[PDB]
C-alpha cells in the first residue's frame, strides 16, 4: 500500500478543485491518472509529492507522513518538460541530484549507461533533443532505489524504440516491488502497461479500477471485426439474428459492434459457417472508456468536426 | 603757423586773460605766451587741413571752450589738433570740440596737463591706419585726463611709458582700441566706459597700475587684452558681450605674472577668460562669470587655484549646493574638462564633438577622476553675484 | 549537508557562463588600467575613489547577470518543482544560491582588486606595503558585500516575477535605480533646492542607497581633495562612525536576504 | 608625398606689409623696430609683432604639436630700426641674443642672427648671452622681460 | 490522381546521403504515415514534400505541379511540431494574420476558431495559452482555405484526450471529402487506428509501403491472444504447444496464446468447441510491434533486459 | 502584395511590446527634458537633441529586430510561413516595413512631443526656421534607425538562437555608437606622424552615426552626398540581409 489517499478534499480561494478522492494504491501496481476538464490531475500530483497541504483529509505515501524526508529519498518524480541546466553536462547534471537525494555516486555512471545516453554523456544540456531531456529525466527519478515512481507523461517528444523499451524498463521495476504513477494525456499506448486505471474528473474521482473491471461497470459495445472473409453479403446479416449490427465500411470491414452477451453462438456462427483469417477482437479502449465516464460527469458529445 | 595774438581777443579779465568772440578762423595757430583764454560757443577756429591747428608752447594755458575743425594728417609730423610741446607744462584742455583727420591732443614730455571735458570725433573714411590717436599722450609724468568723449579715432587713448596719470569717466566709441598703454609703470584708470571697439583695454608692457570700475559694452574679440603686466590690479570691470569679428574673448590674459583680478563681470560672450600657460599663479577671485558659453580657456595640465583666502569666484553653470549658510559653495568646480581640451589640442575633434563617446567621455571623468588632468579649478565658488551695483 | 551540494552546482554553473567571464575580466583589465594611471600621476585619493566607482559599476553587474534567473529561472525551467521533491527546503535552495553565486563575487573581485594590487606594487616605487594591504583588504571585503547586496536584491526581484524576459527588465531596473539613479535625484534635489530643503535629513539619505555606503566606506582614510568626492560630500555631515557603515551594509544584506526568503517561502 | 608636397608651401614666408596685424597684440607690426617673427602653417600664415611675442606663442601647448615652420628676421645682414623682408631665417636655427638694452616691440628684445659671431658681437657690446631656440622656455622669457623694462 | 508523387528521389547535403531512393505515391484520399527513428530521413521528406528544399537527385511532383508555385501552396496545410506564435498577439489576430497571407477569405476566421474549439480563449494573447490550445490554434491555420494535402507533423502532442479523439474524427470528415493528409506522429498506438497506410523508413531508405493488413502480412509476427480462465491454464498450456505455437506459463487461471496465424484457422474451433470465448483478449501485432520489427530487419540491434 | 499583409503583423506584435514602451516612453521624456534645459538656460539645443538621438535610436532599432529572424526560428513559424505562398524576399522587405513605421512614429512621439516644448516654451523661436530643421530632423532619425533596423536583420539572421543574437545586438550598438569614435580619438591623440588629420573627414563616412550628425550640424562633403551616403548605408545593408536570409 504505497499511496494512500483518504478523504481529501483540497480547497483553495474556497473554490473546493478537488473532492472526496479515495485512491489506495498497491505495492505492485501501475496506476494511471487521467484529467481532462478537472484540475484533479495536477493538484492529486503535488499532494503525493508532499508539497502541498491537503486541507480536510490525508495523504499517507508509504505509510508514512508525505513530506518527511525519510520518504522523499525513495521517491522519483519526472516533470512535464525540464529543460535542466543548459551549461551544466549530462553527468555533472545527474552528479548534482545523486548528492541531494543521498544516492551513492557509483549509480551515475551506470545510468547514464542504463538509460541511452552514455554516448551523449559529457555533452552540455544545450545541445541535447527533447527526447534526450526526457531520457535524462528518467535517470534522476531511478535514482536510488526509489519504491515510489512518479511519472508525468514519461514518453513526450520520444522514439518509438526507446518508448517500448521505457515500458520494459518500467516492467522491471513492477516485479522490483515499485509502484508506478503514469499520469498521461496520449491514452492510447497506455492500456497496455497500467494495471488500474482512474479517471478523475471535475474534481471527484469518477472510475477506478482495473480495465476488465471498467468495462464490466460501463456497457460498451465490443468491435469483432474479421477482415479478410471470404463471403461479405450474407455477414451483413448473419449477426443480426442476436441483436449485433454488422456494419462495414470498406469492402471487408465488417466491425460488429456486439452486446456481451451472445459471444458464444456468434463465433458459433463465424466459425461454424465461413473460414477467418486474422479476428480482431477490439475491446473498447481506454480512449473510448474515457470519452464515457468524462460524459456521464459533465460533458455532452461534441459536434460533427466541432472540437 | 600764425599766433594766437593775430586773432581778435577781446580781453574779460587782466591777467592775460582773453576770450575770442564767435565767428570763424582760419590757418594754424601758436600759443607763446602763459594765456589762459577762453572762448565763446560760436568759435570755430576751422583750420584748412594742413599743420597742427593749435600747438601750444607756453606752461600754464587754461585753453577753455574752442571748436577745432580740420586740421592736417600727417602722423609723421605729428599733425595735430592740439600739440602741447615739452614746455608747455601744466596746460589746461577743457570742454573742446574737434573734428579732423589727425591727431586730437598730441602732448609730449610735459607735467600736470589737464584733458578735460573734450569732445573728439575722429573721422568717417580713413581705413583706421591713418586716422590719428584720440588722445596721443608719449612720456607723461602727472597728466589728468577726465571725461572727455572720443569717437572715431585710430587706438583711442594711446599712452606711451607715461608713469602717473589718471584717466576718469571718459567714454569712447567706435574706435580700434579704447585705451592703449606702452609701457606705463604705475598708471591708473577709473571709470571709462567702450563701445563697439576691436579691443576694449590694451594692457601693454605696463606694470603696477589699477585698472578699476570701466565698463566694456558689445566690443569686438577682446575684452581687456593685458600683455605683460606685473602688480597690477583689477578691480571691479565690466565686461559686456564681447561678440566675434578672435571667437571674442571677455579677458585675455597673456604673461602677466603677478595681478589682483578681483570683483569683476565677465558677461556674454564666447569665451569669459582666456589664460594662457605663461600666465600662472595670480590672485583670481570674487569675479561674475555669467552668461559666457565657455567660461575657463585653459590649455594646460598644471593645477591653478582660483580662490584667495577660501573665497572663489561666482560662475553662472554651477550646479552646486551650499548646506552650511555662508557664502560659499560645497564643492569645488572645474569650469574645463579633458574633452574640453583635447577641441583646443585638435581642431578635428570638432567633427566629433557631438558624438555620444564624447559625451560618454564627460561622464565617464564625473565618476573616475584619475583621467581627469588637473586644470583651473576654484574651491569655494560663490553663491551670489557679487557686483549687483556694476550692472548699472 | 544539503546547503552546500546546491552551491557546488552554481559555483560549476556561473563559471561556464561566458557573459560573466567577460566582464569579470573587464573589471580585472580594468582595475589594473586604472592603478596604472594612478601610478603614472604620481593621485592616492583618486585612485581609491576611482577603484571604488569601477567596482559601483560592475560588482552590481555580475551580482545581477548571476542571480537575476535564480528562482524564476528554475520555475519556468521546470527544475524548481522537481528540487521540492528532494529532501531540501526552500531556505536551502536559497542560501545554497547564496552561497554558491557568492564565491564568484569572492572570486570575481579577488581577481579584481588582487591583479590591481601587482599593478601596484610593481609599478610605484617606495609604496607603504602596510597600508596597501590595509587599503585593498578593505577594498576586498567590502566589494563582496556590494555584491552580496545585489546578490540578495536579485533573489526578491526573481521570486516575485514570473517569467524570465520580465525579470531582466527588472534586474535592469534596480541596477538603473540604485547606481546612477538615486545618485542624479539626490543631486537634483540639492540643486533645485539650492541646499536649503533639509540641512540635516540629506545626510541620512546616503544610507538609503547601497552603493553610496559603499563608496562611504572606502573613502574613510583617503578624503584627500574635495572634488573627488562630488556627492559624497554629504558623508562629512553624517555623524555615524565607520563601523556602524560597515552593519549598515551587512544591514542591507539580511533584510534584503530575509524579504527573499519570505517571498519564495510563498511561491 | 603628402607630407612633402605640404612641405612645398609652408616653407617659403610671406613679406610683411603695412597692413599687418600681430597674431597675439593685433597691433600694426611694421611701425615698430627690431626683428619680427611669423609662422606659416601651410594653411595660413600668422606673423607677430615681435620675436619674443612669437616665442611666447610657440611655447604654448596648442602649438607644441603644430607643425609649422618659424621664421624669424636676420639681425646680421640688416639695420636694426628696419628690417627688410628678403632674408628670413629659420627660427629654431638662430641665435637670440638677450637683456640688450635695445627697444624691441613687445617681449624682451631678442636679436636674431644666423652667424653667431655677429651674435656674439652684440652680447659683448651690451652685457648679454647668446643662446639657442631649444634653450629657450617661459621661466626665461618673464625673466628677461622684466629685466628690460622693469626698474 | 494522386498527391505526393515522391519519384526516386535521393537527397544528401554533401558526400552523406541523408534519404537515398525515397518512392512514395499517395493516393488522393489515404491517410499515410512517415515514421523514422535513426535517419534524418523523416525530416527531409518532409521538406522536399513542402517548398523548402529541392531534390538534389530526382524530382516531387505534389498535386501536379511543382512544389514551390504559389497556386500548389494556397491549397496546402502544414502544422509543424513545438510552434510557439507570437505572444503579444491575440489569437483572434494571428489567425487574420494568417488569412491574409493564404488569400483565405476573412469569413473562414470565426468559423475556424469555432472549429477547433478556441472561441472562448480567443482575443487572448498566444502567452496565456497552453501548449494543446496552442496545438488548437496551429490546426486552424492549416484549415485556411479548401487544403488538398495536409502535413500534420506531430498534431496530438499535449493535447486533451477527448480533443485528440475529436481531431480525428476532423480527420475522417476530411478525407471523406477528398483532401488526402499526412500523420507524422510517435505515439504509434493512437494514430494505428486512423492511418490508411504505414510509410516506416530507416536510415536510408524506404523500408515499407501499404496498409496495415499488408504489412502484417509481409511481416510474420505473432498474434498475441490473451485469456482469463476458459477451461484450466494447465490444461490449455499444452494444446497450442505441439501445432507449434508458444504457451506462456504464468501464474495461475490465464491462457496467453502467441500463435504463428498459419494454422490457427482450424486450430481455434477446438477453443470454441469445449469452452465459452466469454473472457479474451485478442490482439494483433501492432504498429508499435511492426516499426521495432523493422527497426531490426535494418541495423539496430535489441536492447537489453530493461535499458532504453 | 503580401509585403502589407505581414507588416500589419509587426506593427501590431512591435506595439505591445512593453521593452519598445518603456524605451520610447524615456525617450519622449528625455528629448523634452533637455530641451526644457535648452530654452531656460535652436541650434545650440537641437545638436543636444542629435547627440540623444544617437542613443536611442539605434538602440530602439535593435532592440524591436534583433529577433525579428531568429526569434520566428524559435518560435517555429520560419518553417511555416516559407510553406506559404511568400518569398524571402517578401518577408524580409516586409518586416522591414512593419519595423520601419514603428520607428517612423516613435520619432513622431519623440520629437513631436519635443517640438511641442519648443513652440511653446520660447516665445520667440521664429517658426519658419523651425518646422524646416524638424523635418530634416526626423527624416534622418529614421534613417539613423533604419540602418541598424537593417543591421539587426543581418545579425539576426547569421546566428541560430536568440541568446546570441542579443549578444551581437549589444556588440553592433557599442561598435557603431561609441567605440567607433573612441578609436577615432585614440587615433588622433597617440597618432599625428602616421595618420593625416585630412583624411579624418572621409573616415566619417564609415559610421552612419557619425553621417547622422553631420546632416544636422548645418565639411569639405557636401549635404547632399551624406543623405546619399546614408541611404547607402541602408541599400547595402538590405541586400546584405537578404544574402544572408537566402541561406538558411
Ligand atoms: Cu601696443
Ligand atoms: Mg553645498
Ligand atoms: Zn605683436
Amino acid at each position: 500500500n504505497a499511496v494512500e489517499i483518504q478523504g481529501v478534499s483540497q480547497r483553495y480561494g474556497s473554490m473546493t478543485v478537488l473532492h472526496d478522492l479515495n485512491l489506495n494504491l498497491g505495492e505492485g501496481e501501475v496506476l494511471g491518472l487521467f484529467g481532462h476538464n478537472g484540475a484533479g490531475k495536477t493538484t492529486s500530483m503535488k499532494l503525493i509529492l508532499g508539497l502541498l497541504s491537503p486541507s480536510e483529509g490525508q495523504v499517507k505515501v508509504l505509510g508514512r507522513a508525505p513530506n518527511d524526508p525519510q520518504v522523499r529519498r525513495q521517491l522519483g518524480y519526472l516533470p512535464e518538460n525540464v529543460t535542466f541546466y543548459p551549461q551544466l553536462s549530462g553527468r555533472e547534471t545527474l552528479r548534482h541530484f545523486a548528492r541531494l537525494k543521498g544516492a551513492a555516486l557509483t549509480q551515475v555512471d551506470e545510468l547514464l549507461e542504463q538509460v541511452g545516453l552514455a554516448h551523449a554523456a559529457d555533452r552540455r544540456v544545450k545541445t541535447y533533443s527533447k527526447g534526450m531531456r526526457q531520457r535524462l529525466g528518467l535517470a534522476q527519478a531511478l535514482l536510488g532505489e526509489p519504491r515510489l515512481l512518479l511519472l508525468d507523461e514519461p514518453t513526450v517528444g520520444l522514439d518509438p524504440i526507446a518508448t517500448q523499451d521505457l515500458y520494459l524498463l518500467i516492467d522491471r521495476l513492477r516485479q522490483r516491488g515499485t509502484s508506478i504513477i503514469l499520469c498521461s494525456h496520449v491514452l492510447p499506448g497506455v492500456e497496455a502497461h497500467i494495471n488500474r486505471a482512474a479517471i478523475l474528473a471535475k474534481g471527484c474521482l469518477q472510475a477506478v479500477g482495473s480495465l476488465s473491471q471498467l468495462r464490466a461497470e460501463a456497457g460498451l459495445p465490443v468491435r469483432i471485426r474479421a477482415s479478410g472473409i471470404s463471403e461479405r453479403d450474407s455477414w451483413l446479416q448473419r449477426w443480426t439474428d442476436a441483436g449485433h449490427s454488422a456494419r462495414g465500411l470498406s469492402e471487408s470491414s465488417i466491425e460488429v459492434v456486439a452486446v456481451n452477451g451472445h459471444k458464444l453462438v456468434l463465433l458459433r456462427q463465424l466459425l461454424g459457417e465461413g473460414e477467418p483469417e486474422d479476428i480482431e477482437i477490439h475491446q473498447p479502449s481506454l480512449e473510448d472508456l474515457y470519452r464515457y465516464y468524462m460524459e456521464r460527469a459533465g460533458d455532452v458529445r461534441a459536434q460533427e468536426g466541432r472540437l | 603757423a600764425p599766433q594766437s595774438i593775430t586773432t581778435l581777443p577781446l580781453q574779460p579779465d587782466g591777467e592775460n586773460r582773453w576770450r575770442l568772440p564767435a565767428g570763424e578762423y582760419q590757418g594754424q595757430f601758436t600759443i607763446e605766451q602763459p594765456m589762459q583764454l577762453r572762448c565763446e560757443p560760436g568759435a570755430v577756429i576751422q583750420s584748412q587741413g594742413q599743420g597742427s591747428s593749435l600747438l601750444i608752447s607756453a606752461p600754464d594755458v587754461l585753453v577753455e571752450g574752442c571748436t577745432l575743425y580740420e586740421w592736417g594728417s600727417d602722423l609723421t609730423a605729428m599733425d595735430s589738433a592740439v600739440f602741447i610741446l615739452p614746455a608747455a607744462e601744466r596746460a589746461q584742455i577743457s570742454n573742446n570740440r574737434m573734428r579732423g583727420p589727425g591727431f586730437g591732443v598730441f602732448v609730449d614730455g610735459t607735467r600736470d596737463v589737464q584733458v578735460i571735458g573734450n569732445e573728439i570725433d575722429g573721422d568717417a573714411g580713413v581705413r583706421s591706419q591713418d586716422r590719428g590717436n584720440g588722445i596721443h599722450l608719449f612720456a607723461v609724468s602727472g597728466a589728468r585726463v577726465l571725461h572727455n568723449h572720443v569717437r572715431n579715432a585710430r587706438d583711442g587713448i594711446y599712452i606711451d611709458t607715461s608713469n602717473g596719470n589718471h584717466l576718469e569717466g571718459n567714454v569712447i566709441e567706435d574706435v580700434r582700441y579704447g585705451v592703449h598703454y606702452m609701457f606705463a609703470n604705475e598708471n591708473s584708470l577709473i571709470d571709462n566706459v567702450t563701445r563697439r571697439t576691436r579691443t576694449g583695454y590694451a594692457l601693454m608692457q605696463s606694470r603696477k597700475l589699477t585698472v578699476t570700475g570701466n565698463r566694456s559694452e558689445q566690443d569686438q574679440n577682446y575684452g581687456i587684452l593685458m600683455n605683460y603686466i606685473t602688480y597690477s590690479t583689477i578691480t571691479g570691470n565690466f565686461v559686456s558681450d564681447v561678440q566675434r569679428g578672435g571667437e571674442g574673448k571677455a579677458l585675455f590674459i597673456y604673461n602677466s605674472l603677478f595681478n589682483t583680478i578681483e570683483n569683476n563681470h565677465f558677461e556674454k560672450s564666447s569665451l569669459g577668460i582666456h589664460l594662457t600657460a605663461g600666465s600662472e599663479d595670480n590672485r583670481i577671485s570674487g569675479n561674475a562669470f555669467v552668461g559666457n558659453q565657455q567660461q575657463v580657456k585653459y590649455v594646460a595640465s598644471r593645477t591653478q587655484e582660483w580662490s584667495v583666502d577660501g573665497r572663489g569666484n561666482y560662475w553662472s553653470d554651477y550646479l552646486g549646493w551650499d548646506r552650511n549658510n555662508d557664502g560659499l559653495g560645497d564643492i569645488a568646480y572645474e569650469p574645463n574638462d579633458n574633452v574640453d581640451r583635447l577641441l583646443w589640442l585638435y581642431p578635428q575633434v570638432r567633427l566629433l564633438m557631438n558624438s555620444p563617446s564624447i559625451e560618454v567621455l564627460r561622464w565617464v571623468q564625473r565618476a573616475f577622476p584619475v583621467i581627469k588632468s588637473p586644470g583651473v579649478q576654484d574651491s569655494h565658488p560663490l553663491m551670489k553675484l557679487p557686483t549687483e551695483k556694476l550692472l548699472t | 549537508n544539503q546547503v552546500w551540494n546546491i552551491a557546488r552546482k552554481e559555483l560549476s554553473d556561473g563559471l561556464r557562463n561566458r557573459w560573466l567571464l567577460a566582464i569579470s575580466l573587464l573589471f580585472a583589465v580594468l582595475a589594473v588600467g586604472i592603478a596604472w594611471l594612478g601610478a603614472a600621476a604620481s593621485s592616492i585619493p583618486a585612485t581609491i575613489a576611482s577603484l571604488a566607482s569601477l567596482a559601483t559599476f560592475l560588482m552590481p553587474l555580475i551580482a545581477l547577470l548571476l542571480a537575476y534567473d535564480a528562482i524564476v529561472g528554475e520555475d519556468e525551467g521546470g527544475t524548481l518543482m522537481l528540487l521540492l521533491t528532494y529532501p531540501l527546503g526552500r531556505g536551502q535552495i536559497l542560501l545554497g544560491k547564496f552561497v554558491g553565486h557568492g564565491l564568484i563575487l569572492a572570486l570575481a573581485v579577488l581577481i579584481g582588486f588582487g591583479c590591481a594590487a601587482l599593478a601596484i606594487a610593481l609599478l610605484v616605487e617606495g609604496v607603504e606595503l602596510g597600508m596597501l594591504f590595509w587599503a585593498f583588504g578593505r577594498f576586498m571585503i567590502s566589494s563582496t558585500l556590494l555584491g552580496w547586496v545585489f546578490l540578495a536584491f536579485a533573489y526578491v526581484l526573481s521570486g516575485k516575477v514570473n517569467e524570465k524576459s520580465s525579470a531582466a527588465g527588472l534586474a535592469l531596473g534596480v541596477w538603473f535605480l540604485f547606481v546612477l539613479v538615486f545618485d542624479l535625484v539626490l543631486l537634483a534635489l540639492l540643486v533645485l533646492s539650492e541646499g536649503k530643503f533639509n540641512p540635516e535629513l540629506l545626510p541620512w539619505l546616503l544610507l538609503l542607497n547601497p552603493t553610496d555606503i559603499y563608496r562611504l566606506i572606502n573613502l574613510s582614510g583617503f578624503e584627500g581633495s574635495g572634488s573627488a568626492m562630488g556627492v559624497l560630500s554629504l558623508g562629512a555631515d553624517l555623524p555615524v562612525p565607520a563601523a556602524v557603515l560597515w552593519l549598515c551594509l551587512l544591514a542591507w544584506i539580511g533584510v534584503s536576504l530575509l524579504l527573499a526568503y519570505a517571498i519564495f517561502r510563498r511561491r | 608625398c603628402g607630407e612633402k608636397e605640404e612641405v612645398q608651401q609652408s616653407l617659403e614666408p610671406v613679406a610683411f606689409h603695412d597692413s599687418d596685424e600681430c597674431h597675439v597684440c593685433g597691433m600694426i607690426i611694421t611701425d615698430f623696430p627690431g626683428p619680427k617673427g611669423q609662422a606659416v602653417e601651410k594653411r595660413g600664415v600668422k606673423k607677430f609683432c615681435s620675436t619674443a611675442e612669437m616665442l611666447g606663442w610657440w611655447l604654448q601647448p596648442e602649438n607644441r604639436l603644430l607643425d609649422a615652420k618659424l621664421y624669424v628676421h636676420d639681425m646680421g645682414r640688416s639695420v636694426w630700426e628696419k628690417p627688410d623682408d628678403g632674408h628670413l631665417i629659420d627660427a629654431t636655427s638662430a641665435y637670440y641674443v638677450v637683456g640688450t638694452s635695445l627697444k624691441g616691440a613687445m617681449g624682451a628684445s631678442l636679436a636674431s642672427f644666423a652667424e653667431e659671431q655677429d651674435a656674439k658681437a652684440l652680447a659683448g657690446m651690451h652685457g648679454g648671452r647668446v643662446l639657442r631656440f631649444e634653450e629657450i622656455d617661459q621661466a626665461l622669457l618673464q625673466e628677461a622681460a622684466s629685466m628690460q623694462h622693469g626698474g
